[PDB]
């Protein structure tokens, strides 16, 4: 039959692949704003109260 | 270009809270400077010599085209330098 | 082997950890996660059952005669099991592209240790610790 | 660095050279159409052959017989070669080990390309001229061109074994200046301009013996033929259209062979590694004929 | 120009200082609300790094800055920033060299 | 495993096609040079001898 896409979809051209990746599920991130952040100088320690 | 800065600055954060940086200092750190300044001895004398070198020799005020400023201030002429 | 998120199906990453990845020629068409053994000089084919035939797991799908990457000992891997498995089970090639337990097989020694349990047909997480060849 | 021995002046020094090993002939980049691929797998589209227009009655419907298409797929395989030495060797060596291993790795990848090319070229040529001993010189080249011409393609290149070259330069057509029209073959052998301009062919690509994949080398599984011209049934030349055999080169960085020198982050090892991906594919295998002993 | 840059002696010391410490000094052009030129405004050089093209010319500036227990990040076009490099690998180098990172071993040897 | 080109071959990229199409077998064409050509006025005719 003639010449049509379903015959030549991998021989005369290639299917389009969209330029942008759709991101999927992103969780809400807040802890850095929503709490006091301390950059400790030791992995273990005691804070005085 | 633009009428406001468009690069960010590090100089924002959780105020005088428990983090450490040169612009994030507390009133205790300010009083620590005051204690070094107050307590005298050799350290205070060196930093006083530094102040005297930078600023102790006195000063002069200039205005470019000062004479052209001449105006009555209070029934008498002055220039901006004289004022 | 496959993971589902919403309507979507994703391929699983076969390799969890390890650097012991080695190259062979495929002796037949192979699928990611299949156990394989040496069928010829630097050539690998799908493992049959009951031991003596395991070098590692095929890392990606290949046609016959293509070069293939394989994870061997010291690798943690995501692999499909043909029966229910639990942590501390020893497992080995099932002869069906899957693994099964040493307990179910005719063999007495495994090639990987199950670290996370899984049901029949699911993906377990396992650590490869031995090869098996022809001892006679 | 900290060398254990100093070098004195006036070349009273130790003898400081390395003699080279055997070097194989490298030709595939010149002797074939090179595709620098964007992807490690891909397709070349091939149109179907010409036909004859159909005799038809007056006022009848014209039938369709439109052009049709297929592809030949390339599926490039990563050829690799590597080397690792301890840093004590680098410091104490007679010559630069990194330079020597770089040259060795580069050469090993080029030899790799040439093996892939020659094995495709020899195995998948669709025509053959069987000399059966007898007239193995110019007459065999002419006959092999005839075999390709009889499939309605025109070859322009030939690839040749050392044994075939030896037979060919003993041919009275080429060895006698009377018969060749020049003494260039008698004087300069394979470097003669006529050797690259014979039987309508406009390029000669001289191969090594070891290049064809016997399957005796480690990691390689052999081709279907015997490359040679010593014994009954060996194939010792291929006569073909250079534009119809494709060498496909793929590299993830740049166009070509990638050599990486590196130091081990833990163990005082330095190494050098080389990668390239190559495939080789006939567009039209009918455009090619082997010469058989 | 002497009215466009009234305090150029201070700007030159600041930018020149930064360009000796860091690989580059870097900054904006700033305007009044009326759109007349106000100043060339230095940015904080440790917060900014250049995105170079294939031939090593800077096309954009990538900025990371501290903010409230984390970081902001942004990208700016090179079209409205300027930068100055004192120390270079070559005359073709637009990225430049820090003398601090160049002499990191000597600085640490001294401190130790 | 990891991310490898045989896994995402039709997901993160598309296999290349050459834009050039290779020809099939072409027959030799000579008749218009190799013979006298008559542009006839009628589909059927006679030449006298
Ligand atoms: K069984
Ligand atoms: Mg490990
Ligand atoms: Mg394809
Ligand atoms: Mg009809
Ligand atoms: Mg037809
Ligand atoms: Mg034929
Ligand atoms: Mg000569
Ligand atoms: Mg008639």
């Amino acid at each position: 039959f003639a010449a049509s896409d379903p015959e030549y979809v991998d021989t005369l051209f290639r299917e389009q692949l969209l330029e942008v990746v759709m991101e999927g599920r992103e969780l809400r991130k807040v802890a850095r704003e929503a709490s006091n952040v301390i950059n400790a100088n030791t992995r273990v320690g005691d804070v005085p109260i | 270009a633009s009428s406001t800065p468009q690069t960010n600055v590090d100089s924002m954060g959780g105020g005088h809270s428990y983090q450490f940086n040169g612009q994030d200092l507390t009133f205790e750190d300010l009083r620590d400077i005051k204690d070094v300044r107050d307590s005298g001895g050799q350290v205070a004398q060196l930093m006083d010599y530094k102040a005297l070198l930078n600023f102790g020799e006195g000063c002069e005020i200039h205005v470019e085209g000062d004479d052209e400023t001449k105006q009555l201030v209070d029934g008498e002429p002055m220039t901006l330098s004289e004022w | 082997a496959t993971e589902t998120q919403g309507e979507h199906t994703f391929p699983v990453e076969v390799l969890i950890s390890g650097e012991e990845l080695r190259g062979y020629t495929a002796g037949e068409a192979l699928s990611a996660g299949e156990p394989v053994y040496l069928s010829g000089d630097y050539e690998v084919s799908a493992s049959s059952a009951d031991g003596g035939e395991f070098l590692g797991v095929n890392l990606y799908d290949v046609a016959s005669g293509e070069p293939v990457a394989l994870a061997g000992d010291d690798c943690e891997v995501r692999v499909e099991v043909s029966e229910q498995v639990t942590a501390n089970d020893e497992i080995l090639p099932d002869g069906l592209g899957t693994f099964e337990t040493v307990a179910t097989s005719a063999a007495s020694a495994g090639v990987a240790i199950v670290q996370e349990g899984a049901a029949s047909g699911e993906v377990c997480e396992a650590y490869i610790f031995a090869v098996q060849g022809t001892t006679a | 660095s900290d060398p254990e021995y100093v070098d004195t002046l006036f070349r009273e020094q130790l003898l400081e050279v390395v003699m080279e090993g055997r070097e194989l002939r490298k030709v595939a980049r010149e002797a074939s159409n090179v595709i620098n691929a964007n992807t490690r797998v891909g397709d070349v589209p091939i149109a179907s052959d010409e036909e004859f227009a159909r005799p038809t009655g007056q006022g009848a419907e014209i039938r369709d017989d439109g052009e049709t298409y297929t592809t030949v797929a390339w599926n490039a395989t990563k050829l690799t070669e590597g080397s690792r030495v301890t840093d004590e060797m680098r410091d104490q060596a007679m010559v630069d080990l990194i330079e020597r291993n770089i040259q060795r790795v580069g050469a090993s990848l080029e030899n790799g390309i040439n093996r892939v090319f020659l094995t495709e070229l020899v195995d998948n040529a669709q025509n053959n001229h069987d000399t059966a001993g007898s007239n193995q010189g110019y007459q065999a080249l002419n006959s092999a061109v005839g075999e390709v011409d009889k499939d309605d393609f025109r070859p322009d290149t030939y690839v040749t074994h050392p044994d075939y070259r030896t037979q060919l330069f003993n041919d009275t057509n080429l060895a006698y200046a009377n018969r060749a029209g020049t003494n260039e073959v008698l004087r300069n052998r394979e470097d003669a301009p006529i050797v690259g301009d014979i039987a309508g062919l406009d390029m000669h690509a001289a191969m090594s013996s070891a290049t064809y994949d016997d399957g005796t080398d480690i990691g390689w599984s052999g081709g279907s033929e015997t490359w040679g011209f010593s014994s009954d049934g060996d194939k010792g030349a291929v006569v073909y259209d250079r534009d119809n055999i494709h060498t496909i080169l793929y590299a993830p960085n740049g166009q070509d062979v990638e050599i990486k020198d590196y130091e081990d982050p833990i163990r005082d090892i330095t190494g050098v590694n080389g990668r390239l991906h190559v495939d080789c594919q006939y567009s039209q295998g009918r455009s090619s004929a082997t010469v058989q002993y | 120009l002497e009215d466009a840059f009234p305090h150029l002696d201070l700007l030159v010391l600041d930018l020149g200082g930064d360009a000796l410490w860091y690989p580059y000094a870097v900054g904006e052009i700033q305007e009044t609300i009326t759109g007349e030129f106000k100043e060339a405004l230095p940015a904080e050089p440790w917060t900014l790094m250049p995105e170079s093209d294939a031939q090593g010319k800077v096309q954009a500036w990538h900025q990371r800055t501290k903010t409230h227990g984390g970081y902001q990040t942004q990208t700016l076009p090179a079209d409205d920033l300027w930068h100055i490099v004192i120390n270079k690998a070559s005359a073709r180098d637009e990225v430049g060299i820090s003398e601090v990172l160049r002499n990191k071993d000597e600085i640490q040897a001294f401190k130790q």
